[PDB]
């Protein structure tokens, strides 16, 4: 287990803020300091799922 | 018999219409984009399907669309997709949900209706003929090279009904509701009477046919509000503003528009003059007829003791509008609640009357 | 209806019709410009 | 009474009989003798008003209805059912059907007008397992508002034919009446 530390190394994790979703897939998001990105989700979520003001790693 | 061919016909028309390499090109067109993309707002422009953008990080790249969708789809300053790239504009965009549209944007039902308002009628047949009218029937006007009644202005006291038209109308009405106070119409921020007037008025373009209604455009004058700047040097704009706006050059289309008064005294002149508010319509205060059937409209309407007699309440008050009786018929409504009573009784209207009316 | 029924059919000819070459060819303005 | 309707071909003569001995079989409770007499049923109920009788007899056989005259028959209570109302288009269809040289000459001679006989026009020729002309000569006789002038030009055009240049000829009589159906023939 404490062989994928080097995991930590992969990359990071953006938190973002979801202005909404939509249609043909992809959720409509501001991030933070940068500013608005659509952009697709994890599959493991539906869009549906996914409502209005809530945080998700991006 | 050619109805089944006529439905059947409409039935093939919509499998091809469903009926709508590609995939490839489809994906290719996926593919062409990035995963993800990159928000940004419209510049300028230029015929090489490209301009400069505009970011909130600013960044300002030149870039083309990726072509299918189009740029005179949209206007400069306005945010389109980009890439991470170059920050390539990938396609159009939807401004999104403002909060404009829907605050002055009144959908669900106004209630009430047009055999509610008890004591009125030539008030009506003007509002509805001149608004209303030429909304759903609007085939005579069209014979007689004659137009509608631009704007129409509602005044008199407090109680005569006045929002009760603009209630009654959006009852049976079909056309988009836009329900702004001049009130609203004053904020505390220098050379903001003129986005507000331009945005709602902007936003009634926009969804096409619709009533622009101001009620207490009275309000815009009659008032000076601490937290505000210019003082009247500002309202006064913004009347100019509301002015010209409700008025001249463009070409303003179907925006009806409905004020709300109740001192016309106090309008600039060059609101109420005609073009800008042509019908001007008053709201007399009841009487002993209207009255009976504004108050029989709303003791009609509940377990009203049959045994006294609306005309005692009537024959009662000095002047008391459409309201001043409506109070009194709910006033008893608390009394019947508070004694737990399902129906009232005389005191109870009593009550309300001295309740409501002298205080 | 007769006028009306002809309006029919034929609007549903190139409805028809319109699918047939449809599946038949099955980007480059722009994918190439792009 | 069940001689004299032996004979069940009639156009008209066979209906009084197959109204009334039916609707003594209505009001007598009968879901038998009743039917054998819609068929037979020419006008059973045209101007009275129609009992379960009509409804459910008629369209019974009214999908079952080359030809049977009791088929036909039946029917014309129906297509008059739909001439009482003047109004519009079914029994037409049902006619369309029926191959008749008689009851497309013989159904409506009178009555319609207006958007009324323009769409029985295009029944009249070209839908029928024939052609057919005479209503277009026929209730077109009447032609009240200019015979034919009205509803025939409504006809002479749409079909981009030219068999409605007479019809426009016929009516149109003044030379720059007919200088429009002139150019009207010649645009054909
Ligand atoms: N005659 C009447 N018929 C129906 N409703 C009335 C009548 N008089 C008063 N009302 C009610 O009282 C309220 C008075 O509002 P309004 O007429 O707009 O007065 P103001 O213009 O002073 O605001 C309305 O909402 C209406 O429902």
């Amino acid at each position: 287990l404490r062989e994928e530390l080097q995991l930590l190394q992969e990359q990071g994790s953006y938190v973002g803020e979801v202005v909404r979703a939509m249609d043909k897939k992809k959720v409509l998001v501001k991030v933070h300091p940068e500013g608005k990105f659509v952009v697709d989700v994890d599959k493991n979520i539906d869009i549906n799922d996914v409502t209005p003001n809530c945080r998700v790693a991006l | 018999l050619e109805r089944i061919k006529d439905y059947l016909l409409m039935e093939e028309e919509f499998i091809r219409n469903q009926e709508q390499k590609q995939e490839e090109e489809r994906s290719k067109v996926d593919d062409l984009r990035g995963t993800p993309m990159s928000v940004g707002t419209l510049e300028e422009i230029i015929d090489d399907n490209h301009a400069i953008v505009s970011t909130s990080v600013g960044s300002e790249h030149y870039v083309s669309i990726l072509s299918f969708v189009d740029k005179d789809l949209l206007e400069p300053g306005c945010s389109v997709l980009l890439n991470h790239k170059v920050h390539a504009v990938i396609g159009v965009l939807m401004d999104d949900t403002d909060p404009l549209v829907t605050v002055m944007k009144v959908e669900k039902a106004p209630q009430e209706t047009y055999a509610d308002i008890g004591g009125l009628d030539n008030q009506i047949q003007e509002i509805k003929e001149s608004v209303e009218l030429p909304l759903t029937h609007p085939e005579y006007y069209e014979e007689m090279g004659i137009k509608p009644p631009k704007g129409v202005i509602l005044y008199g006291p407090p109680g005569t009904g006045k929002t009760l038209l603009a209630k009654a109308v959006a009852n049976q009405t079909s056309a988009t509701f836009l329900r702004v106070v001049g009130s609203e119409l004053i904020q505390k921020y220098l050379g903001d009477g003129p986005k507000l007037v331009r945005e709602l008025f902007r936003v009634a373009e926009e969804h096409a046919p619709s009533i622009v209604f101001i009620d207490e455009i009275d309000a815009i004058g009659t008032k000076r509000y601490d937290s505000n700047s210019g003082g009247e040097r500002e309202i006064q704009r913004t009347m100019l503003e509301l002015l010209n706006q409700l008025d001249g050059f463009d070409s303003r289309g179907d925006v009806k528009v409905i004020m709300a008064t109740n001192r016309i005294e106090t309008l600039d002149p060059a609101l109420i003059r005609p073009g800008r508010i042509d019908r001007k319509i008053e709201f007399p205060l009841p009487d002993e007829k209207t009255k009976k059937r504004i108050f029989q409209i709303h003791t009609s309407r509940m377990t009203l003791a049959d045994d006294v007699t609306l005309d005692d309440l009537i024959m009662a008050k000095d002047d008391l509008s459409g309201a001043d009786i409506k109070a009194i018929c709910t006033e008893a409504g608390l009394m019947a609640l508070r004694e737990r009573r399902m129906k009232v009784t005389n005191e109870d209207f009593k009550k309300s009357k001295e309740n409501v009316l002298y205080k | 209806q007769v006028e009306d029924d002809i309006q029919q059919l034929l609007k549903k000819i190139n409805e028809l019709t319109g699918i047939k070459e449809s599946d038949t060819g099955l980007l480059a303005a722009d994918k190439q410009t792009l | 009474l069940k001689e004299i309707y032996e004979n069940m071909a009639p156009g008209e003569n066979k209906r009084f009989a197959a109204d009334i001995i039916s609707v003594l079989a209505m009001t007598m409770s009968g879901e038998r003798e009743c039917l054998k007499y819609r068929l037979v049923g020419s006008q059973e109920e045209l101007a009275s008003w129609g009992h379960e009788y009509v409804r459910h007899l008629a369209g019974e056989v009214a999908k079952e209805w080359v030809q049977r005259e009791p088929l036909l028959t039946l029917v014309k209570e129906i297509v008059p059912y739909n001439m009482a109302h003047n109004a519009e288009h079914e029994a037409c269809d049902l006619l369309m059907e029926i191959e008749q040289v008689d009851m497309l000459e013989k159904d409506i001679d009178e009555n319609a007008y207006a958007k009324v006989c323009l769409y029985l026009t295009s029944c009249v020729n070209y839908v029928p397992e024939p052609e057919n002309s005479a209503l277009l000569r026929c209730a077109l006789g009447v032609f009240r508002k200019f015979s034919r002038f009205p509803e025939a030009l409504r006809l002479a055009l749409m079909l981009n034919d030219m068999e409605l240049v007479e019809d426009i000829f016929t009516s149109c009589k003044d030379v720059v009446v007919q200088k429009q159906m002139a150019f009207m023939l010649g645009r054909h």
